[PDB]
RNA sequence: AACGCGUUAAGCGCGCCGCCUGGGGAGUACGGCCGCAAGGCUGAAACUCAAAGGAAUUGACGGGGGCCCGCACAAGCGGUGGAGCAUGUGGUUUAAUUCGAAGCAACGCGAAGAACCUUACCAGGCCUUGACAUGCUAGGGAACCCGGGUGAAAGCCUGGGGUGCCCCGCGAGGGGAGCCCUAGCACAGGUGCUGCAUGGCCGUCGUCAGCUCGUGCCGUGAGGUGUUGGGUUAAGUCCCGCAACGAGCGCAACCCCCGCCGUUAGUUGCCAGCGGUUCGGCCGGGCACUCUAACGGGACUGCCCGCGAAAGCGGGAGGAAGGAGGGGACGACGUCUGGUCAGCAUGGCCCUUACGGCCUGGGCGACACACGUGCUACAAUGCCCACUACAAAGCGAUGCCACCCGGCAACGGGGAGCUAAUCGCAAAAAGGUGGGCCCAGUUCGGAUUGGGGUCUGCAACCCGACCCCAUGAAGCCGGAAUCGCUAGUAAUCGCGGAUCA
């Protein structure tokens, strides 16, 4: 029924905008249409390395796109490989000065978006859903935090019957704004349904 | 008719009186903001994940 | 078994009697004995059932009890239910009048814009690898640009400009990377059914004060304690108690708007003070006011009096403001097989010269009727005309339009400022003032139909909005019923915005 969206609530304070710029209202419409584009075709073809934001900074004409990855290697190769065919592709839609960087992740057990997509994972390959909740979030808090908390949805087992699976440790105060909770959601797509998965991670306060 | 109907959106056949609206990630019909190009749904998705540029939550 | 029993045993033992062996049929029939009778004792069977039953959990419920809440009633003010009209729905109608929503929690709801568009529906004309995606084969064609005919359009038939390359190259010419005409194959497309196959998002109980976990202790077990009890709070708020001691999701707190004051900044403000003013903060001058928007201070039951073990309750001062200071955003474990496959996503099902696709016309706007939400009223605390004041939040380049000129006006010819605290929408309206009506179906009320016009649009017959003359319908305050609101609230008055020709 309820529960609203943990990242719009914070906005203001703590969660700082995945896109961030300026324009005027001729341009929002425009800028906005490339913006998607963008993280739509980066979406695919980088999904292997884990790509948990893609923020976009401006000022006239000069895109700041930067991904944040916990695996970096993926998006290179060696030297320049791959890096090189990207830069190309991107600016195949826009005909501006396309400005690409990678950045990395410290401990992807404490990044949400991919806790999310590790258990939409480990779903598709037909693993006990009980255990790699339980699982995961062990990951998580072990690997040194404050809360963290796991959901997912119907055909649990690929049973007529859709139900809802829980599980989670530490405190997770979604309520509150002083917080700073990361959150991610993954699609498991199977032959009998379509499973959601929801992440949350309590990190720091004060 | 859905996907014929977004294809018939984009051109602009005789009399331009039946240039209609219609949303870019939802194929929306009804309800088509001209200043995001966009839903009602589909806009406020996006607004909760912070792909709108200083789009906050209002409070007055 | 548990509830309980416990030298008045239901404990541990011995003696003798009576009795039970699944539920219905049935304490019935038959026979027998008894009885004045009513009836009594003794007492079956066929046929049929998957259980019938005892104690104890946890809930739910009560025309049970106790403590306590909420515009729940009560106190009070204004409404619907009646008329006329606008809008949503039932029904009948229809070639179709597309689908969904169904007590509260469907019905001015998806719909923040249906004349063709929309548009999912019907009638009529057409099109098949398709209006869109990905990839392969083949000669032409490999980009592209302008017309002809036919038709209601869609479509189908059909006349002319002709290619900047990797590169044999003076050249004939020729390999060829884009991109498109055409055949053909792999495939596209479906708002076709399944919201009990699903995600996500939303409604609701309810902003209600709750819902739980770990360990320990108790019970054969379901489960219990904690979280029952006394005080106190808007509150599982806090205090105090206690076989429990802690901890989590909740509430509160951190985040935004209105209130008071400061610091920073001066093309909005200011004779506040002298200054010139065609008297317009117009002008030079000037941030002290006002405002604008950015960073702060301020309130913590901290001070005093009383009540109390404490938490805290009542009362007083200072204060712009106290005991959550006024509004927001925020809504627990779960409930309704709740809502949505028609926003999208998605398993399965079904159609693939059509259940796909294009257009032209219709329909969604039908009307003997029925219900919901609304607007304008029936008038004198009123209606009409002239003149005259005082807002806020917002919005604007083929946009808002100053100011002119014409028209009774709708509007229409000119045309300055504007990327907008520097120009524009723009007058707020009720109010104030003075002139008219004199209790009437009226100078109240504006439905209905005739006549005449304007503007958007290719096009206003079915179906648009305005303006002018004339027509002026029902309504004299509404049966049974039934809604809202506790303060800048109800009532009443006008202004803006999304959608958008």
């Amino acid at each position: 029924g309820n529960k609203i969206h943990p990242i719009g609530f914070r906005l203001g304070i703590t969660r700082d905008w995945e896109s961030r710029w300026y324009a005027g209202k001729k341009q929002y419409r425009h800028l906005l249409l490339e913006d998607q584009r963008i993280r739509g075709l980066l979406e695919k073809e980088l999904y292997s390395a884990g790509l948990a934001r893609v923020d976009i900074e401006r000022a006239a004409d000069n895109v700041a796109v930067t991904v944040h990855v916990a695996k970096p290697g993926v998006v290179i190769g060696r030297g320049g490989e791959r890096i090189r065919v990207l830069r190309e592709e991107l600016a195949k839609l826009t005909g501006k000065n396309v400005a690409l960087n990678v950045q990395e992740v410290q401990n992807p057990n404490l990044s949400a978006p991919l806790v999310a997509q590790r258990v939409a994972e480990q779903i598709e390959r037909r693993f006990a859903v009980r255990r790699a909740i339980k699982q995961a979030v062990q990951r998580v808090m072990e690997s040194g935090a404050k809360g963290a908390k796991v959901i997912v949805s119907g055909r649990i087992g690929g049973a007529e019957q859709a139900r809802t699976e829980w599980a989670a440790q530490g405190r997770v105060p979604l309520h509150t704004l002083r917080a700073n909770i990361d959150y991610g959601f993954a699609l498991a797509r199977t032959t009998y349904g379509v499973l959601g998965v929801k992440a949350y991670i309590f990190l720091g306060e004060v | 008719a859905r996907k014929a109907l977004i294809e018939k959106a984009k051109r602009t056949p005789k009399f331009k009186v039946r240039a209609y609206t219609r949303c870019v990630r939802c194929g929306r019909a009804r309800s088509v903001y001209r200043f995001f190009g966009l839903c009602r749904i589909c806009l406020r998705e996006l607004a909760h994940k912070g792909q709108l540029p200083g789009v906050r939550k209002a409070s007055w």
